C-alpha cells in the first residue's frame, strides 16, 4: 500500500 | 514476528491493510509486529 496516514483512534470490528 | 507494544492502536481497513496509529509516542507504520 501507500505510505501510512496520520494517526487516528481505531475503527475495528 | 512476536510482541505488540502497549499504546499501539490498530487502525484497520477492509482493504486488508492494518496500519499503525500509536497514540502514545504518536507514530505510524505499516509493519505489524504481531505477524
Amino acid at each position: 500500500d501507500t505510505p501510512p496516514p496520520a494517526y487516528l483512534p481505531p475503527e475495528d470490528p | 514476528l512476536g510482541p505488540l507494544p502497549p499504546g499501539w492502536e490498530v487502525r484497520s481497513t477492509v482493504s486488508g491493510r492494518i496500519y499503525f496509529v500509536d497514540h502514545n509516542n504518536r507514530t505510524t507504520q505499516f509493519t505489524d509486529p504481531r505477524l
